[PDB]
RNA sequence: CCCCGCGGACGCUACGCCGCGACGAGUAGGAGGGCCGCUGCGGUGAGCCUUGAAGCCUAGGGCGCGGGCCCGGGUGGAGC
RNA sequence: CGGCGACGUCGGCUACCCACCCGACCCGUCUUGAAACACGGACCAAGGAGUCUAACACGUGCGCGAGUCGGGGGCUCGCAC
RNA sequence: GGGGACCGUCCCCCGACCGGCGACCGGCCGCCGCCGGGCGCAUUUCCACCGCGGCGGUGCGCCGCGACCGGCUCCGGGACG
RNA sequence: UUCAAGAGGGCGUGAAACCGUUAAGAGGUAAACGGGUGGGGUCCGCGCAGUCCGCCCGGAGGAUUCAACCCGGCGGCGGG
C-alpha cells in the first residue's frame, strides 16, 4: 500500500466540444494538428477554446472590439475571436478591421464590410497565420452574464450585495426585515 | 468536401455494419469494405473498386473520373481484366502507381484482384 | 392526456434544417448513404421540364 | 429561401444560415505550403520500454 | 427521454439514491414555505432578507398605464431614425437638423446615459432629464417637449 | 483441412468458470446470471474469504485474443450471400457464421459461397 | 523514529542502490537509469552527465 | 539528373491508432460508459421466414470481467 | 530432436455425476454492533414502487443576437399521412 | 393624396484590365496508363503435375525431450585486499 | 380422420414449482457453496499419420502469343 490521496488524480477539463457541430469538428482537427505540430502558445490556446462551452464563449461587441484594437502598435493585427462578434448600435464610426471570428451577425458583419473591413473564419485564419503570428486573440466579457450577480455572498449577509432570487421586483417583495433598520436589522 | 460528408456517414450510413464488436461498410467502390475515410468508396474525389467480372472470370476495375462528381450516371470508368494473374496484378499497380491515382489504395486493389481471382479459379477435390 | 404531447421548435431553426436538408439531397455520397440507388442517375440536383 | 447576396423575396426576413468554415477540405488545408512551412518534423520514432539489465 | 434519467441507474440499488438512514419520506420540515421563521429561519434570513414584515404605502386600484414611461438613453437615440438621416445632416452644409420624435418610436422620457456624435438635432419627447438635455444642446441641438 | 487463421496465438482465459449469482444454488426463483449483492451484511460483497467471487474488471481477457474462438478466429454473424462478402478480405482473421433463423435452402448457399471465398464457417452443416 | 531506520551508508552501498535501483523522475516519470543521456538531458545544467557523477 | 529490376508489408472507424509512467478497498452518496436487456415510433438492412417466425426445452459448441449474446439439436406453426 | 496414432485411442482447464484437501453460519433490513434466542422470507409463475404537469435555479447543446419569441389568431383543395 | 428627384441594395447586358482554370467545365496538343483488335507463333509468356529440392512466412494432430541466450531470484565453491 | 390428435369438445403453444418412472452416480458428521485437482460419463473435434502459399531450381506436358511495334477507344496529369 501506497500513503495517497486519489481524489485529485482526475483532472477534470474539456478534452473535446460537446457540440456535435460538424464544422465545429472539423476545424478542432485543424487545430489538434496545429497545436501539436507547432510551437505556437497561440494554437495551443485557440484549440482549448473551442472546446469551450458558450457561457465560456462569451460575444464579443463590435465596440470592445474596436476599442482593443485602437490601442498602441495593434495597427494590420488581426482580431481572433472564438466565439460570436456582435454588432453594437451605440458606436457611429467603424474603421477597418482584420477579423476572424467563430461567428459573425449579420449587421456586424455588413457594418465591418461597408467599412473596408475583413472577415476570416477559422480555416481562412489557419492559412493565413498558421502560428498566429501578428494576431491579437480577444475575449468577450466573460462574467457579463445575469448569473454572476446573484454569485457570491449570501444577499442577507453582512457587506454583501449580490442580487436575490425574487419573482417581482417592488416595495412588498423582500424590502422588510433584514433589509432596513426599522424593520428588526438591515445588515 | 470528403472530410464533411465523412462527418455525416461516419456513423450514419445504409451501408453501415456494426456487429460482433466488428464494423463494415458495403458501398460499392469499398476496397477491404472497412468503415473508415480512407477506404469509404463515395466521399471522395476519385476512388477505385475491384470488382468480379459479370461472367465467372477476370476482373473490373472501375475508377472514378474528375468530371462529373454530381452525375453519377458518368461519374465511374468500369475496365474488364482477363489476362494471367501476374499481368492482372500489372496492370492495377500501373493504373494506381503510374497515374499516382490515390496510391494508398495501391496493395489494397492488388490483394483484392489477388482475392478475386483465388475464388475465380475451380475448386479442388 | 395533458403530457405536453407538443413542441415548437423555433423558426430559424426549422428553416435552418430544411436549407441542411436540402443541401444533402444534392450530394451523391449522402444520398447513396440514404440507399437510394441513384446508380444511373444522370444528374442529382436533379430536374425536369415543367411538363411533369 | 434567398442568396447570401439576396434575402428570401417570399419569406420577408430570412437570409441564408453563413458558413462558420468556408473551405471544410481538410487534407488540402494540411498539405498547403503555408502550413506545412511552419510545422515541425513529424517524430515516428517509437520508444518502446527498455528492459532494465 | 426517461432512458437519460438517474432512475435507469438506480434500479438494483435498494434506497434509490435517499439514503437507508433519513430514507425518502413524506414531508419532513414542512409543506412549501412551512416555518418561515421558525425552523427554517435560517434561509430564509440568509438568503432572502426583507420577507417577512410590510414596507411602504399601499394603493388600491393600481393602474399601470397611467405610470406607462418608457426611456432610451443618448447612446441610442439616433437607432430611431434611418441610417440615410444621420449622414445626410453630418453632411449637410447648412445648420439644418433631423427631428427624432422618440415617442413615435415608443419612448416618452429621454435619459442621458452616453454621449452624442458631434452634429445637431432637435429631440421630441415628453420628458426629458437634466443631463440628457445639457448633452443635447452641447452638441447643438434642441429639445422640444410634447404632450 | 479447414481454414487456418492468419495466426494463432496461445489463449489466456483468467477464469474459465461462470460468476454465479450468490444464493442462486439455494432458490429456483434466483438464476444463476450475476447481480452485485448490495446487502448491508453480505458476505460475499464484502469478499470474505472461501465466498462467491465477484467479477471484476481485472479479469479482463488479453485485448489480443479478445473475442477470439478457440480455433483462433473471430466470428461474424451473417444473414444472406450478400453480408458474406464483407469478409473477403477479413479472411484469415474472422470466420463466418450463419444466423439461426436462416433457412436450410438459403444457408446451403451461403456455405458454398464461404468456400469460394475461402471464408470458414463455424457451422456449415447446420441444416441436413 | 518508530517508523523509519536509517545509517550511514557507505560507498558501496550508494553504487549497488543507484546502479540496480536508480529511477529517476524524468517529465513526472519513473524512468529506469539505462542510459546516460536520460542522467545528462535533466541535470547536465548542474555538471552531471553520467552515474558516476550522479553517485558522487 | 534513381533505373539491368518501374518495384517496395501494415496503417489513419482522427469519436481512430500508437507509446511511456503511476495507480486500483468501500457503506450512504455522486458521476461516466454499456456492441447490457424490454416494448413501441421514424429511417435503414433489394434484412430473415411455411425449404419453418415467435415462444419453450436441451449431459450440445462457444463468446464477454459482467449485464448478456451467438450458434447446434428438439418442440412449435406465423411471424421476427 | 523423439514417440504415437481409427472401431480403439487422441484433445476439449468450459458443461453432467462422484471423490478428496483447504476455505466456508442465511439472506434482506434497522442498527455502534446480526449467524443471532431481532423482524420478513414454505416453494414457483406472472404483476409490483422517483412518474407526469406547473414553477424556479444552475449546467450543457442549438438558432438568432440588443434583440429574441407567434405559443393566441389568421391565410393556404379540408382531412391518407 | 399622386407623380417625380435622390440615396442604398439589385438585376441582366454591351466591354477592357486583374488571379487562376480552381475541388465549375469542354476543344486542342504533350506525356503516361489501361483496354480491344492486328502483328509478333517461340532461349518469350502463361497454365496444371511431379521432386519425400531450396529459400521466406504462418503453423505443427496429440504427447514429450534437449540446447544456448536474456530477465528475476535463492544458494554453493575459489581467490584477493 | 388429419400435415398434425406427441391438435380428441375447458382440445394453439405448453415454462417453473411439485410428482411418477427409467438411466447413471453417490450416501454415518443436514443439505448446499468457493478454490484446486482426480475419476467416470454424454457429446464435440470429417482427430486419427495433420498446414497453407510467395519466389527460385530441376523433370516431364499443353496453351497461346511475351516484349516491342500499328490501329481504335477510354482515363490520369500539364499547358503562356
Ligand atoms: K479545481
Ligand atoms: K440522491
Ligand atoms: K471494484
Ligand atoms: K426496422
Ligand atoms: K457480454
Ligand atoms: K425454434
Ligand atoms: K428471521
Ligand atoms: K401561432
Ligand atoms: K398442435
Ligand atoms: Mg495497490
Ligand atoms: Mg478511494
Ligand atoms: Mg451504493
Ligand atoms: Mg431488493
Ligand atoms: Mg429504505
Ligand atoms: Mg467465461
Ligand atoms: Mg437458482
Ligand atoms: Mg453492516
Ligand atoms: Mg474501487
Ligand atoms: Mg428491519
Ligand atoms: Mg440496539
Ligand atoms: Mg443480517
Ligand atoms: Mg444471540
Ligand atoms: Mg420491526
Ligand atoms: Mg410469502
Ligand atoms: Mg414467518
Ligand atoms: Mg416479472
Ligand atoms: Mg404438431
Ligand atoms: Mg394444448
Ligand atoms: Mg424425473
Amino acid at each position: 500500500g501506497v500513503d495517497i490521496r486519489h481524489n485529485k488524480d482526475r483532472k477534470v477539463r474539456r478534452k473535446e466540444p460537446k457540440s456535435q457541430d460538424i464544422y465545429l469538428r472539423l476545424l478542432v482537427k485543424l487545430y489538434r494538428f496545429l497545436a501539436r505540430r507547432t510551437n505556437s502558445t497561440f494554437n495551443q490556446v485557440v484549440l482549448k477554446r473551442l472546446f469551450m462551452s458558450r457561457t465560456n464563449r462569451p460575444p464579443l461587441s463590435l465596440s470592445r472590439m474596436i476599442r482593443k484594437m485602437k490601442l498602441p502598435g495593434r495597427e494590420n493585427k488581426t482580431a481572433v475571436v472564438v466565439g460570436t462578434i456582435t454588432d453594437d448600435v451605440r458606436v457611429q464610426e467603424v474603421p477597418k478591421l482584420k477579423v476572424c471570428a467563430l461567428r459573425v451577425t449579420s449587421r456586424a458583419r455588413s457594418r465591418i464590410l461597408r467599412a473596408g473591413g475583413k472577415i476570416l473564419t477559422f480555416d481562412q485564419l489557419a492559412l493565413d497565420s498558421p502560428k498566429g503570428c501578428g494576431t491579437v486573440l480577444l475575449s468577450g466579457p466573460r462574467k457579463g452574464r445575469e448569473v454572476y450577480r446573484h454569485f457570491g455572498k449570501a444577499p442577507g449577509t453582512p457587506h454583501s450585495h449580490t442580487k436575490p432570487y425574487v419573482r417581482s421586483k417592488g416595495r412588498k417583495f423582500e424590502r422588510a426585515r433584514g433589509r432596513r433598520a426599522s424593520r428588526g436589522y438591515k445588515n | 468536401s470528403a472530410h464533411l460528408q465523412w462527418m455525416v456517414v461516419r456513423n450514419c450510413s445504409s451501408f453501415l455494419i456494426k456487429r460482433n464488436k466488428q464494423t463494415y461498410s458495403t458501398e460499392p467502390n469499398n476496397l477491404k469494405a472497412r468503415n473508415s475515410f480512407r477506404y469509404n468508396g463515395l466521399i471522395h474525389r476519385k476512388t477505385v473498386g475491384v470488382e468480379p467480372a459479370a461472367d465467372g472470370k477476370g476482373v473490373v476495375v472501375v475508377i472514378k473520373r474528375r468530371s462529373g462528381q454530381r452525375k453519377p450516371a458518368t461519374s465511374y470508368v468500369r475496365t474488364t481484366i482477363n489476362k494471367n494473374a501476374r499481368a492482372t496484378l500489372s496492370s492495377i499497380r500501373h493504373m494506381i502507381r503510374k497515374n499516382k491515382y490515390r496510391p494508398d489504395l495501391r496493395m489494397a486493389a492488388i490483394r483484392r484482384a489477388s482475392a478475386i481471382l483465388r475464388s475465380q479459379k475451380p475448386v479442388m477435390v | 392526456t395533458w403530457r405536453r404531447w407538443h413542441r415548437r421548435v423555433n423558426t430559424t431553426q426549422k428553416r435552418y434544417a430544411i436549407c441542411s436538408a436540402l443541401a444533402a439531397s444534392a450530394l451523391p455520397a449522402l444520398v447513396m448513404s440514404k440507399g437510394h440507388r441513384i446508380e444511373e442517375v444522370p444528374e442529382l440536383p436533379l430536374v425536369v421540364e415543367d411538363k411533369v | 429561401y434567398g442568396t447570401w447576396r439576396k434575402a428570401a423575396s417570399l419569406k420577408s426576413n430570412y437570409n441564408l444560415p453563413m458558413h462558420k468554415m468556408i473551405n471544410t477540405d481538410l487534407s488540402r488545408i494540411l498539405k498547403s505550403p503555408e502550413i506545412q512551412r511552419a510545422l515541425r518534423a513529424p517524430r515516428k520514432k517509437i520508444h518502446r520500454r527498455v528492459l532494465k539489465k | 427521454p426517461s432512458r437519460l434519467r438517474k432512475t435507469r441507474k438506480l434500479r438494483g440499488h435498494v434506497s434509490h439514491g435517499h439514503g437507508r438512514i433519513g430514507k425518502h419520506r413524506k414531508h419532513p420540515g414542512g409543506r412549501g414555505n412551512a416555518g418561515g421563521l421558525h425552523h427554517h429561519r435560517i434561509n430564509f434570513d440568509k438568503y432572502h432578507p426583507g420577507y417577512f414584515g410590510k414596507v411602504g404605502m399601499k394603493h388600491y386600484h393600481l393602474k399601470r398605464n397611467q405610470s406607462f414611461c418608457p426611456t432610451v438613453n443618448l447612446d441610442k437615440l439616433w437607432t430611431l431614425v434611418s441610417e440615410q438621416t444621420r449622414v445626410n445632416a453630418a453632411k449637410n452644409k447648412t445648420g439644418a437638423a433631423p427631428i427624432i420624435d422618440v415617442v413615435r418610436s415608443g419612448y416618452y422620457k429621454v435619459l442621458g446615459k452616453g454621449k452624442l456624435p458631434k452634429q445637431p438635432v432637435i429631440v421630441k419627447a415628453k420628458f426629458f432629464s437634466r443631463r440628457a438635455e445639457e448633452k443635447i444642446k452641447s452638441v447643438g441641438g434642441a429639445c422640444v417637449l410634447v404632450a | 483441412a479447414a481454414l487456418r487463421p492468419l495466426v494463432k496465438p496461445k489463449i489466456v482465459k483468467k477464469r474459465t468458470k461462470k460468476f454465479i449469482r450468490h444464493q442462486s444454488d439455494r432458490y429456483v426463483k434466483i438464476k444463476r446470471n450475476w447481480r452485485k449483492p448490495r446487502g448491508i451484511d453480505n458476505r460475499v460483497r464484502r469478499r470474505f474469504k472461501g465466498q462467491i467471487l465477484m467479477p471484476n474488471i481485472g479479469y479482463g481477457s488479453n485485448k489480443k485474443t479478445k473475442h477470439m474462438l478457440p480455433s483462433g478466429f473471430r466470428k461474424f454473424l451473417v444473414h444472406n450471400v450478400k453480408e458474406l462478402e464483407v469478409l473477403l478480405m477479413c479472411n484469415k482473421s474472422y470466420c463466418a457464421e450463419i444466423a439461426h433463423n436462416v433457412s436450410s435452402k438459403n444457408r446451403k448457399a451461403i456455405v458454398e459461397r464461404a468456400a469460394q471465398l475461402a471464408i470458414r464457417v463455424t457451422n456449415p452443416n447446420a441444416r441436413l | 523514529e518508530p517508523y523509519i531506520a536509517w545509517g550511514y551508508p557507505n560507498l558501496k552501498s550508494v553504487n549497488e542502490l543507484i546502479y540496480k535501483r536508480g529511477y529517476g523522475k524524468i517529465n513526472k516519470k519513473r524512468i529506469a537509469l539505462t542510459d546516460n543521456a536520460l542522467i545528462a538531458r535533466s541535470l547536465g545544467k548542474y555538471g552531471i552527465i553520467c552515474m558516476e557523477d550522479l553517485i558522487h
